[PDB]
């Protein structure tokens, strides 16, 4: 199989700056049969480059592709606002076409610590047998944040899910919900519910908590 | 040039589905045609290929034996017959024209979503996210346990929009979806201002208005 590895996972850059994206293959891609696509949320992929370095019709000259063998790179000489998107590489050199797992090009911004809020489950839900505890991290940058759940100070694992918004159209920050699902019995069995948040904008972890009752 | 896929939708595990793709703006008979899919939150994955010159079907290992790719050139249409469907075949399905050294995937359809699940239609439960005691508060609504997507949420019937974050749905371990919508407010307006989330789940015809109290 030909495994395609894209680096970095995320590129954080400001408009006007150069973007350099890498695609490396587990084996030589015959004839440099390698393409690059752009994808915006909810939209279909769009060809940029094919055969390693040919520009697709009507694609801006600021997009260029290079490399050969197993090492390929997509250059966007200067990011325009419409260029912040996810980018995929794709080999079509054998009978088993493969894709890299993508590089997200996101707008660089000032570090912004999140505002953190924690919500207990409602009394109405509890009578139904479940407790959802919700922690909100609001308009932060960068996107990387560690959110820990602690119940009576015991770290939780496997019982929360995260959800994140797209970079804010106006302020380029993210917001994130973390949700903890407990049984009513487990919820009622403990007192302290804490959301622990680690982020670049915080010198020290921020803890938001409540006591059940 | 254009590609329009159709036929995606809700199918139970082990069920079957035929996707079609109508092509225009190019000589269909002269082009190899492929299927490419995108699972939720995931990247692109090639699914299957069919030649033009004397067709030669190829398929991803995960679909070999279960999917069949075909074409009707009199109808300028590409097909994907999907049998024995699995949860992990849930994805947006793209048809694409394959031009190889003249262009790779130079033409893409809009995508058609195929969702594979044993889950039956269910309207959500909506629970308040209650504000409590710098000068700013957050509140919202937990919209939990619905199927299928989507749900829509507004605040105060449209009138409250600053500070609103309605997060994307997540698929819970129950196979039911869940989402939260939150708003940051001045703490002082609490008890004074009335806040209501308006929640609509069309697939079950579910409509709730829930006042989130302090």
């Amino acid at each position: 199989d030909i495994v395609l590895t894209q680096s970095p996972a995320t590129l954080s850059l400001s408009p006007g700056e150069r973007a350099t994206l890498s695609c490396r293959a587990s084996q030589s891609v015959s004839s440099n049969y390698l393409a690059w696509y752009q994808q915006k949320p909810g939209q279909a992929p769009r060809l940029l480059i094919y055969d390693s370095s040919s520009r697709a019709t009507g694609v801006p000259a600021r997009f260029s592709g290079s490399g050969s063998g197993t090492d390929f790179t997509l250059t966007i000489s200067s990011l325009e606002p419409e260029d912040f998107a996810v980018y995929y590489c794709h080999q079509y050199s054998d009978i088993s076409p493969t894709f890299g797992q993508g590089t997200k090009v996101e707008i660089k911004r000032t570090v912004a610590a999140p505002s953190v809020f924690i919500f207990p489950p409602s009394d109405e839900q509890l009578k139904s047998g479940t407790a959802s505890v919700v922690c909100l991290l609001n308009n932060f940058y960068p996107r990387e944040a560690k959110v820990q759940w602690k119940v009576d100070n015991a770290l939780q694992s496997g019982n929360s899910q995260e959800s994140v918004t797209e970079q804010d159209s106006k302020d380029s920050t993210y917001s994130l919900s973390s949700t903890l699902t407990l049984s009513k019995a487990d919820y009622e069995k403990h007192k302290v519910y804490a959301c622990e948040v680690t982020h670049q904008g915080l010198s020290s972890p921020v803890t938001k908590s409540f006591n059940r009752g | 040039v254009q590609l329009v896929e159709s036929g995606g939708g809700l199918v139970q595990p082990g069920g079957s589905l035929r996707l079609s793709c109508a092509a225009s703006g190019f000589t269909f008979r002269n082009s190899a045609m492929h299927w490419v899919r995108q699972a939720p939150g995931k990247g692109l994955e090639w699914v299957s290929s069919i030649w033009y010159s004397g067709s030669n079907t190829y398929y991803a290992d995960s679909v070999k034996g279960r999917f069949t790719i075909s074409r009707d050139n009199s109808k300028n249409t590409l097909y994907l017959q999907m049998n024995s469907l699995r949860a992990e075949d849930t994805a947006v399905y793209y048809c694409a024209r394959f031009a190889g050294g003249w262009g790779a995937y130079d033409v893409w359809g809009q995508g058609t979503l195929v969702t594979v699940s044993s889950a039956s239609t269910k309207g959500p439960s909506v629970f308040p996210l209650a504000p409590s005691s710098g000068g700013t508060a957050a509140l919202g609504c937990l919209v939990k346990d619905y199927f299928p997507e989507p749900v829509t949420v507004s605040w105060n019937s449209g009138a409250l929009t600053s500070g609103v974050h309605t997060f994307p749905a997540v698929l819970q371990s129950s196979g039911l979806y869940s989402l939260s919508s939150v708003v940051t407010v001045p703490s002082s307006s609490l008890g004074t201002q009335t806040y209501i989330c308006n929640v609509n789940h069309k697939p079950s015809n579910t409509k709730v208005d829930k006042k989130v109290e302090p």
